[PDB]
C-alpha cells in the first residue's frame, strides 16, 4: 500500500495569505481568513478573504432581489407554511408568465414576478461575469475565466431571454423550480420531437462527456505524477520536469499521441465551454428554425428504421 | 515571412498566373454549367 | 487615415478582416437564401 | 517516433503478463500482453459490428444498429442475427476495455506512476457493465441492453428513461447529473486557471504561480482549493458522475419498476409533514 | 421556402452543423499545434530528427519568468549523455541501461534539467524551506507530526528518524521529510510527501474512534532501507533547488522498479 | 500587390489558401446537390 | 521448429497460452450451449 | 524474398501475424455461424 | 520509378500499404456482403 | 541490418516461415476442399 | 456522575446538548402539528 | 470487564453510545408510528 | 460639487456610466417595443 | 518439472488459481441451476 495522495496527510499551519497585492483602484480585500482542516484534507485550508468591490455588493444585491422573489413567491404558493415550503421545496417554482401575454409585460397575477427575478438574475450574473473579468485583469492574468462564464451564460440566456425573445413568448422559458425546471427540460424535449436528434445536442453531450472523460483522465494523471510535482504545473509549463514527461509518455503510449501541460488545459478549457456553446445553439436552433428533431432525423437519414414487430398503427382521429 | 523583395515578387508571378489559371479553368466550369441549366431564375422562375 | 496601421498590426487585421468579409459574405448569401424571392437555386417565381 | 525527451523512458519492465515477449513498441503505442489482447478483442469487436452492418438494412453510420437478443431468449445465447451477434461484441468490448485498462496499469507501472488513471477508467468499465450486464442480469435477459448504434442506443436511451414515466425525478440520475455537470463546470474554471497564469492579460507578462492561481478564486469566490486539491476534486466529481450514473441505471428497473416521481412519496409522507 | 429551409434539403439547422464542423476541424487542428510544443520535432530511435514540417510544428513560446529569472523557451532539449543501450536494433525497441538506472536517471529513474535555482514566492523568498528556518509556520494540530517518527523502508526495516519538515510557503503543505539516516558513514535525505505514509494516532479512523496506532512512523514502499543512503543530497542548506527537487523525486520514482523489483518482471 | 507576401508566408498562405478552396467547392457542391434541379445523380427535370 | 524459442520466450509463452486456450475452450463450450442439438444439458431429441 | 526480415523484426511480426490470423480465423468461423446454409451446428437443410 | 525509395521509408511504406490493403480489401468484401447480387454466403437468385 | 538480423539469421527465418506457411496453408487447402465438398460457398444463377 | 465533566468538554456539551434539545422539541412539535388530534392550530374535533 | 476502557477511549465510546441509542430510540419510535396498531397519535382500535 | 470626483475615479466611472447609460438606454427602448402603444415598428392605433 | 517454481512465483499463482477455480465452480453451479433437468433446488421431475 503507497500513498494516493487522496487526503493530505499532514497539514501545516502559518499566516494566512491575504492575496497578491492588488494595483491601485481596487477595493480591500474583505473578511479575516481563517483555516478550515477538512478543507485542507483535500485542498487549500484557507478560507478567505474575499473581494468585493462595486461589482461583487451589485451582483450581490441582484441576485439576492432575483431570489427574495423566487422565494417569496414559492413561499406564498404554499400559503407561507414553513412546513409546507421545507415539505413541498423541490416541487415549488417561480412560474413563467402566461402564453397569452406573448412578449409584453405581464401583471404579477400571471408571472410578472418571473420576469423580474429573470431581470434581476440575469443582471447579477452580468454583474458577476465582468467581475471574473475584472478579478483576473487587476491580477495579471488571462481572461480565460470570464470568457469560459461567458459560454455558461450563453446557455443560460437562450434557455430563458433569447429563445422566448425569437418565440415571442415568456412562456417559453425556464420556470425557476427544481422539480419543475426539470418538467421544462423533459417537457421542451417532448415538444420539439425529442431533443436527442437535435445535432446540437448530441455535441453538447459529446463535449459534456469529454469535459467528463478529461477531467479524469486529467485529474488522475496529474494525481499519479503529483509524486514528481505534477501538480505544480505552471511551474511545469514554464519549465518542464519528469512530471510533465511521464504525463505525456503515459498518453503517447496508451493512445498514441499525447499534450503538454499547458495544451492539456487548453482541451480542457476548449470542451467545457463548447458544452455550453454548442448546447446554446440547438436550443436556439429548436422551435426558430426546427420544430421536430426526430422528422429533422429522418428527413437527413439520422433516425433507424426498426422492423414493424406489430402492424402499424392507423391514427384513430383520421 | 523572412522574404526578401525579389523573391516575393517572383512568388507573387506564379500566384497570379495560377490564379489565373485556376480562375480560366473555372470560368469555363461555369460556362459550361449554365449552357446544361442556367442558375438565374426569371420572373417565371425557371 | 494612414495612421490606423500605427495601432492596428496590418497582418492580424488584414487577418480578421479576409475572416470578417468571407464570415458575412457566407451569411449574406444564406440569408438570401432562405428568402422565396432571392433564392436563385429554388427559383421561386417573382412577385 | 520519439519525443526529445522520450529515449531515456523506454525501459524494460513494469509488466503484469508477458514479460520480456511482449514489451516493445509500435511507433508511439507500447504494447505489452493486454495490448496484444486489446487488439485481438477490438479488431474482433470491430469486425463483427461492421458485419453486422453489411447484414443490416443500411450502410448509413447513423443508422446501423447491432441490437441485443429480445428478452425472451432471457441470459442464454441468442442467434446470431437475432441478437446473438450484440453478445459476442459486448464480451469483445469487455475483454477490450479490461484490457485497456490493465495496459494502462503496465505503462503506469513503467513510468512510476500511480494507477489512477486505470482506475478511473475502471468506473467508466464499470458504468457499462453495469448497462450491459450488471442490469440485464438483474432484469434476467440480455436484452435489457442497449444496442450497438450510434443513432438506436439513443433511441434506447429515451426509452428506458421514459420506462419510469420521468426519469428526472431518479435521484441517482439527479446526484449523477449534478457531478457531471460539476466537473464540466471545475474542468471549465481549471483549464482557464492554469491558462491564465501561464498566459497573462498583457503578452510578455511575467508569468504568475499558485499565489495569483489562489488569489484569484480568493478574490472572486472567496476560496481557492489550490492545485492538488483542484486535481483531487476533479477527479473525484468525475468518478462520482460516472460511478453514480451506474446506480441510477441499476435502480431502474431491478429495483424500482414505478415512475420515479412516485419514488418521492417517501419524503412527502415523512410523519413530520404527513 | 419553409421557414428552415434553404434548398429543398437543405435547411438552417444542417448548415449551422456544418460551420461548427468547420470550427471544430481548426479547434483540433489548433489544439494538435499546442500539443507539439514539448516533445517535438520527433527523433529516431538512434537520435536522428524527424522532419514535421510547419503547419503543424508552431514557433516556440517564449514565457517571461517572475522575479528577473529571464524567459523559459518550451521545448528544452536535455543535454545529459542517455546512459541507455538499445536492447534490440528494430525501431520501437526498449533501452537497456548501461549501469545502474536509480543512480542513473533512466527509466523510471529518469529527472529532467529543471532549474538548478530554488523555487521561489511572490515576494522573492524560497517557497520550499525546513521548519527549523521559519517558526511561523508549525505542522497543524490534529494531524500527527512526522518529526520523531522512525522511517520503515519497503521492506519493513527501520531507514532512519525525520529530524525536520520541508514545507511550501505557497501552499501550506509538507513537501519533503528530512531523514536522519539510521545507517552512518549527519547523513540526512529527503524523502518526498508522495512517497510516504504517516501512521500515527491522528490521521484517520484512530482520531476519530481513539485508537492509539500499534506501529507509528514514516513507511516507504518506494525504496527498501538500504536505497536510503543514495538518494541524492541537497548541495545546500535551509533551501532546496529544483533540479534537487526532481533527482529525489526521480530516484524514488524508479524505486518499485530498481530497488524493491515489485514491479520488475511480470506478476504472474 | 507582390508585398503581400513580405506580411503572410507563402507556403502556410498557400496551405490555408488550397485547404480553403477544396473546402468550398465541396459545399457548392453539395449545396448544389440538396437541390432538385443542380442534382447532376438524381438527375430530375427542368422546368 | 525447436528455434521458435530462440524468438519466443517460453517462460511466459505458456501463460499467454494456457489463458488463450481456456478461453477458448470454454468458448466452445458456450457455442455449444447455445445449440439445439449440441446442448447436453437440455437434452434435445437428435433429428 | 528473405530480406523481408531486413525490415521486419521477426519477433514484433510473428506477434502480429498470429493475432491477426487467429482473429481472422475465428470471425471467419463466426460469419459461417451467422448464415443458414453455412451453420454446421444448426444444421439447416441444403437448396 | 526506383526513386520514390529514396523519399519514402521502405519499412514504412510497406507497413502502411500492407495495413491499407487488408482494411480496403476486407472492407470490400463488407460491402460485397451487404448487397443482394453479390453475397455469396446468402446465394440470392440473380437477376 | 534494419532488424539486427544478418543475412544469415534473416535466410535461417525464411526458411522456417516459408515452411510452416507452407505447412498452414496446406491444412487450409485441405480444409477448404472438404468444406467445398459439404457445401460449396459459391452460389450459381439460382443461387442454390 | 460529577465526573462526566472530567471528560467532556462543559462548553462544548452544552451547546450540542442545547442544539439537540431544540431541535428534538421542534420536530416533535412539527409531529404533533402533523396529526389530525393535536393539531392545535387546525384544531380538529375529539373522538 | 473493566479492562474495556483499557482499550477503547472512554470518551470517544460515550459520544458514540449516546448517539447510536438516541438514533435506535429514534428509528424504534418510528417504526411503531408507521404501524397502524401501535401509532399512539392516530390512535386506532386494537 | 467638483468634490465628486475626489471620491471616485474619473475613469473608471465614465466607463461604468457609459455601460449603465447604454443598458438602461436598450432597456427602455425594448420596453416600448413591448407595449402596443409604443412599438413603433409594428405601428399599432392610438385608442 | 519442479523447476518451473522458480520461474513462476508460488504465492500468487496460488491465488489467481484458487479464484480461477472458485469462479469456475460457481459457474457451473450457477449454468446447472439454470437449466430444467439439473436444477437440484426447483427439483424437476425427470425425462
Ligand atoms: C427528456 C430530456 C431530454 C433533454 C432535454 C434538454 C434540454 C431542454 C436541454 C438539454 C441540455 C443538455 N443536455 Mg439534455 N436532454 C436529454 C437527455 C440528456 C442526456 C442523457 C444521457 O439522456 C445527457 C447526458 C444530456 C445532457 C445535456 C447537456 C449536454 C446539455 C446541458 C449542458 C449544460 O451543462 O448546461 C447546464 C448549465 C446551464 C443551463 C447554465 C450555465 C450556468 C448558469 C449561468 C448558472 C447560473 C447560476 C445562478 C447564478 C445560480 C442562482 C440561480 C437562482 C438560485 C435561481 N441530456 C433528453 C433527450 N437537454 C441543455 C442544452 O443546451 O442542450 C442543447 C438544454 O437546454
Ligand atoms: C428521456 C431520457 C431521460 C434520461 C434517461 C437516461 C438513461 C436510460 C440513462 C441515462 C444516463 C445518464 N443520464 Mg439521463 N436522462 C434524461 C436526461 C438527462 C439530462 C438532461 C439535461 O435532461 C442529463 C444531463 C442526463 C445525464 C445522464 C448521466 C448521469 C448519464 C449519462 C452519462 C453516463 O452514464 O456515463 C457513464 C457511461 C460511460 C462511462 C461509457 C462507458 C465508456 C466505455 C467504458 C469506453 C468505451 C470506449 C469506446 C468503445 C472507444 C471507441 C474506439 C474509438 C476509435 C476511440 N440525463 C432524460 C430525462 N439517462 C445513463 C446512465 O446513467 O447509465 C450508466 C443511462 O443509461
Ligand atoms: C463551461 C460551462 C460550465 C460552467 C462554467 C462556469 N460556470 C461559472 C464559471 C464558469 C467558467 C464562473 O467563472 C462562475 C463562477 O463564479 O465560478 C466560480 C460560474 C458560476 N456558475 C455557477 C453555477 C452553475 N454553473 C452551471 C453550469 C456550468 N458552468 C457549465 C457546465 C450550472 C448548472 C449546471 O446549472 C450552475 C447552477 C455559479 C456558482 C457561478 C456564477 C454565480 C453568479 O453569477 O452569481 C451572481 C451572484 C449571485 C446570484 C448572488 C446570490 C446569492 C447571495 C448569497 C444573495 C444574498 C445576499 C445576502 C447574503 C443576503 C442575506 C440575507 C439574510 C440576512 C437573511
Ligand atoms: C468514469 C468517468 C469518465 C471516463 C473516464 C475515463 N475514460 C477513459 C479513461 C478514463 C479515466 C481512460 O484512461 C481511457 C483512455 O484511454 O482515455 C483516452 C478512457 C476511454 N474512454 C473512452 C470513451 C468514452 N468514455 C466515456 C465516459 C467516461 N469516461 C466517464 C464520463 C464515454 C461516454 C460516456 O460515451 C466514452 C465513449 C475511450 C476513448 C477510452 C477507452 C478506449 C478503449 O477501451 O480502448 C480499447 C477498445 C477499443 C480501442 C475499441 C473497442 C471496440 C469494441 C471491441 C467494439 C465496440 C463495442 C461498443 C460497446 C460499441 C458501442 C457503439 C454504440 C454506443 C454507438
Ligand atoms: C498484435 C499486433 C501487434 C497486431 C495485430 C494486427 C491485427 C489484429 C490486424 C491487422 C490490422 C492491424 C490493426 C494492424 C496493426 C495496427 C495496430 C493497431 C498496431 C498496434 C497499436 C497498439 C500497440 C495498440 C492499439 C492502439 C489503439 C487501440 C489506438 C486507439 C487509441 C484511442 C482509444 C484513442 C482515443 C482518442 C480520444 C478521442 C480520446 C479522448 C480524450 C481526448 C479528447 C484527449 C486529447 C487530450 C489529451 C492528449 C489528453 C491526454 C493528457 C492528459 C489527460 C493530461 O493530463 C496531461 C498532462 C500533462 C501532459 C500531457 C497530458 C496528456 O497528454
Ligand atoms: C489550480 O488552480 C485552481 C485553484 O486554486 C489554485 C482553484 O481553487 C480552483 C477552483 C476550485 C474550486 C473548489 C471551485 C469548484 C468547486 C466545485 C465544482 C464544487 C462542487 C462540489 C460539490 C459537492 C457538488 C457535487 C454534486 C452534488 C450533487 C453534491 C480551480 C478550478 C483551479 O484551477
Ligand atoms: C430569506 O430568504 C428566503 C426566502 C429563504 C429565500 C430563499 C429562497 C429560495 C429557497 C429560493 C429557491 C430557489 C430555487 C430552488 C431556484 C431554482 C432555480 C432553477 C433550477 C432555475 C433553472 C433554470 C432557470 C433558468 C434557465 C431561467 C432563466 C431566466 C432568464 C435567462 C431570464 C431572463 C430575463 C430577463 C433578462 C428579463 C429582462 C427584463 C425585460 C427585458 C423583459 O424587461 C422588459
Ligand atoms: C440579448 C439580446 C438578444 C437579441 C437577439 C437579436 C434580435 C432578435 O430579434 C427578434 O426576433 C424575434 C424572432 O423573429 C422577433 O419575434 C417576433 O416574431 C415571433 C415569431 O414567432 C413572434 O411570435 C413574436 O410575437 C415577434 O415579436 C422579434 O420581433 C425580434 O425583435
Ligand atoms: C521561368 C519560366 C516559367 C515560369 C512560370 C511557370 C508556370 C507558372 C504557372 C503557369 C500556370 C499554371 O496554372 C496552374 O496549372 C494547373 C495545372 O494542373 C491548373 O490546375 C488545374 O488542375 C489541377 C490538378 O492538378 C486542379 O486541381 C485545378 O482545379 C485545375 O485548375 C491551373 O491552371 C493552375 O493551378
Ligand atoms: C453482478 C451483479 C450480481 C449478480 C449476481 C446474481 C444476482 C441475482 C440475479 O438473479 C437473476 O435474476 C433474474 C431476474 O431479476 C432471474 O431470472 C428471471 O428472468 C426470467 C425472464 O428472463 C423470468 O421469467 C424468471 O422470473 C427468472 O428466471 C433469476 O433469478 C436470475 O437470472
Ligand atoms: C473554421 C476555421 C478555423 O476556425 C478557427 O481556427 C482557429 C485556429 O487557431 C481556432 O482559434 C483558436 O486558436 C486561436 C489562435 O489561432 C486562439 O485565439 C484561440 O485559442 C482559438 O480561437 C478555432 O478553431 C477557430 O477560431
Ligand atoms: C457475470 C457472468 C455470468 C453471467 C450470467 C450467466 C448465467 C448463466 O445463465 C444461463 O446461461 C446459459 C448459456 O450459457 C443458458 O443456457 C441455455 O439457455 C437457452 C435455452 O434455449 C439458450 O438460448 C442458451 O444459449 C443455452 O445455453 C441459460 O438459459 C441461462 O440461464
Ligand atoms: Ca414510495
Ligand atoms: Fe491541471
Ligand atoms: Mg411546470
Amino acid at each position: 500500500s503507497e500513498y494516493q495522495n487522496i487526503f493530505t496527510q499532514v497539514q501545516v499551519r502559518g499566516p494566512t495569505y491575504p492575496g497578491v497585492p492588488l494595483p491601485v483602484g481596487n477595493e480591500p480585500r474583505t473578511g479575516k481568513p481563517g483555516f478550515n482542516y477538512w478543507l485542507g484534507k483535500i485542498g487549500n485550508a484557507q478560507l478567505g478573504p474575499i473581494y468585493l468591490g462595486w461589482l461583487g455588493v451589485a451582483s450581490l444585491l441582484c441576485g439576492f432581489v432575483a431570489i427574495e422573489i423566487i422565494g417569496l413567491n414559492m413561499a406564498a404558493s404554499v400559503n407561507w407554511s414553513p412546513i409546507e415550503f421545507i415539505r413541498q421545496l423541490p416541487w415549488l417554482a417561480l412560474e413563467p408568465p402566461a402564453p397569452e401575454y406573448g412578449l409584453s409585460l405581464p401583471p404579477l397575477q400571471e408571472g410578472g414576478w418571473w420576469l423580474m427575478a429573470g431581470f434581476f438574475l440575469t443582471a447579477s450574473i452580468i454583474l458577476w461575469w465582468v467581475r471574473s473579468y475584472r478579478r483576473a485583469v487587476q491580477l495579471g492574468m488571462g481572461t480565460h475565466v470570464a470568457w469560459a462564464f461567458a459560454s455558461a451564460i450563453w446557455l443560460y440566456l437562450v434557455l430563458g431571454f433569447i429563445r422566448p425573445l425569437l418565440m415571442g413568448s415568456w412562456a417559453e422559458a425556464v420556470p425557476f423550480g427544481i422539480f419543475p425546471h426539470l418538467d421544462w427540460t423533459a417537457a421542451f424535449s417532448i415538444r420539439y420531437g425529442n431533443l436527442f436528434y437535435n445535432p446540437f445536442h448530441m455535441l453538447s453531450i459529446a463535449f459534456l462527456y469529454g469535459s467528463t472523460l478529461l477531467f479524469a483522465m486529467h485529474g488522475a494523471t496529474i494525481l499519479a505524477t503529483s509524486r514528481f510535482g505534477g501538480e505544480r504545473e505552471v511551474e511545469q509549463i514554464a519549465d518542464r520536469g519528469t512530471a510533465t514527461e511521464r504525463a505525456g509518455l503515459f498518453w503517447r503510449w496508451t493512445m498514441g499521441f499525447n499534450a503538454t501541460m499547458e495544451s492539456i488545459h487548453r482541451w480542457a478549457w476548449w470542451f467545457a465551454v463548447l458544452t455550453t456553446l454548442t448546447g446554446g445553439i440547438g436550443i436556439l436552433l429548436t422551435g426558430t428554425v426546427v420544430d421536430n428533431w426526430y422528422l429533422w432525423g429522418v428527413k437527413h437519414g439520422v433516425a433507424p428504421a426498426y422492423p414493424e414487430v406489430y402492424p402499424p398503427t392507423p391514427d384513430p382521429a383520421a | 515571412t523572412g522574404l526578401s523583395e525579389d523573391e516575393a515578387k517572383e512568388f507573387h508571378k506564379i500566384f497570379v498566373q495560377s490564379f489565373i489559371g485556376f480562375t480560366v479553368v473555372a470560368i469555363i466550369a461555369h460556362l459550361l454549367a449554365w449552357s446544361w441549366r442556367p442558375w438565374i431564375p426569371g420572373p417565371e422562375g425557371y | 487615415m494612414w495612421r490606423i496601421w500605427m495601432l492596428f498590426d496590418p497582418r492580424r487585421t488584414l487577418i480578421a478582416l479576409f475572416t470578417f468579409l468571407f464570415v458575412l459574405a457566407i451569411f449574406i448569401h444564406f440569408i438570401l437564401l432562405s428568402t422565396e424571392r432571392f433564392n436563385w437555386l429554388e427559383g421561386n417565381a417573382m412577385e | 517516433a520519439l519525443l526529445s525527451y522520450e529515449r531515456k523512458y523506454r525501459v524494460r519492465g513494469g509488466t503484469l503478463i508477458g514479460g520480456d515477449l511482449f514489451d516493445f513498441w509500435i511507433g508511439p503505442f507500447y504494447v505489452g500482453f493486454f495490448g496484444v489482447t486489446t487488439l485481438f478483442f477490438s479488431f474482433l469487436g470491430t469486425a463483427l459490428i461492421i458485419y453486422g452492418a453489411a447484414l443490416g438494412p443500411t450502410w448509413n453510420v447513423w443508422q446501423i444498429n447491432i441490437a441485443p437478443p429480445d428478452l425472451k431468449y432471457g441470459l442464454g445465447l441468442a442467434p446470431l442475427m437475432d441478437g446473438g451477434l450484440w453478445q459476442i461484441i459486448t464480451i469483445c468490448a469487455i475483454g477490450a476495455f479490461v484490457s485497456w485498462a490493465l495496459r494502462e496499469v503496465e505503462i503506469c507501472r513503467k513510468l512510476g506512476m500511480g494507477l489512477h488513471v486505470p482506475i478511473a477508467f475502471g468506473v467508466a468499465i464499470f458504468a457499462y457493465v453495469t448497462l450491459v450486464v450488471i442490469r440485464p442480469l438483474l432484469l434476467g435477459a440480455w436484452g435489457h441492453g442497449f444496442p450497438y448504434g450510434i443513432m438506436s442506443h439513443l433511441d434506447w436511451v429515451s426509452n428506458v428513461g421514459y420506462q419510469y414515466l420521468h426519469f428526472h425525478y431518479n435521484p441517482a440520475h439527479m446526484i449523477a447529473v449534478s457531478f457531471f455537470f460539476a466537473t464540466t463546470f471545475a474542468l471549465g474554471l481549471h483549464g482557464s486557471a492554469i491558462l491564465s497564469v501561464s498566459n497573462p492579460h498583457k503578452k510578455g507578462d511575467p508569468i504568475k504561480g499558485t499565489e495569483h492561481e489562489d488569489t484569484f478564486f480568493r478574490d472572486f469566490m472567496g476560496y481557492s482549493i489550490g492545485p492538488l486539491g483542484i486535481h483531487r476534486l476533479g477527479l473525484f466529481l468525475a468518478l462520482s458522475a460516472g460511478f453514480w450514473s451506474a446506480v441510477c441505471i441499476v435502480i431502474s428497473g431491478p429495483f424500482w419498476v414505478g415512475g420515479w416521481p412516485e419514488w418521492w412519496d417517501w419524503w412527502l409522507e415523512l410523519p413530520i409533514w404527513s | 421556402m419553409e421557414t428552415g429551409a434553404l434548398t429543398g434539403y437543405m435547411d438552417v439547422a444542417q448548415v449551422t452543423l456544418y460551420v461548427f464542423w468547420l470550427f471544430f476541424a481548426g479547434l483540433i487542428f489548433y489544439l494538435r499545434r499546442e500539443d507539439r510544443r514539448e516533445g517535438y520535432p520527433l527523433e529516431k530511435d538512434d537520435g536522428t530528427p524527424e522532419d514535421i514540417g510547419l503547419v503543424w510544428f508552431p514557433k516556440p513560446k517564449e514565457f517571461t519568468l517572475p522575479h528577473g529569472r529571464g524567459t523559459a523557451t518550451a521545448g528544452r532539449k536535455d543535454q545529459r549523455k542517455e546512459p541507455i543501450e538499445k536492447v534490440y536494433a528494430w525501431e520501437g525497441s526498449p533501452f537497456e541501461a548501461t549501469g545502474n538506472p536509480l543512480l542513473d536517471g533512466v527509466g523510471p529513474a529518469t529527472w529532467a534539467e529543471r532549474d538548478d535555482h530554488p523555487d521561489l514566492t511572490l515576494e522573492g523568498v524560497n517557497k520550499v524551506v525546513p521548519l527549523r528556518a521559519d517558526p511561523d509556520y508549525y505542522p497543524c494540530d490534529g494531524d500527527d507530526d512526522p518529526r520523531g517518527m522512525t522511517v520503515y523502508g519497503a521492506d519493513g526495516k527501520a531507514a532512519g528518524t525525520v529530524g525536520d519538515l520541508w514545507i511550501d510557503k505557497a501552499d501550506l503543505i509538507v513537501r519533503y521529510l528530512e531523514v536522519e539516516l539510521a545507517d552512518q558513514p549527519k547523513k540526512t535525505v529527503m524523502v518526498p510527501r508522495e512517497f510516504m505514509r504517516v501512521k500515527g494516532p491522528n490521521t484517520f479512523f484512530n482520531k476519530l474512534i481513539g485508537l492509539p496506532s500499534t506501529q507509528p512512523g514514516i513507511y516507504v514502499s518506494a525504496l527498501n532501507a538500504e536505497d536510503f543512503k543514495n538518494i541524492p543530497q541537497i548541495k545546500g542548506n535551509d533551501q532546496i533547488t529544483a533540479l534537487e527537487e526532481e533527482k529525489i523525486t526521480a530516484y524514488f520514482g524508479g524505486g518499485r522498479l530498481y530497488s524493491t523489483k515489485e514491479h520488475a518482471g511480470p506478476a504472474l
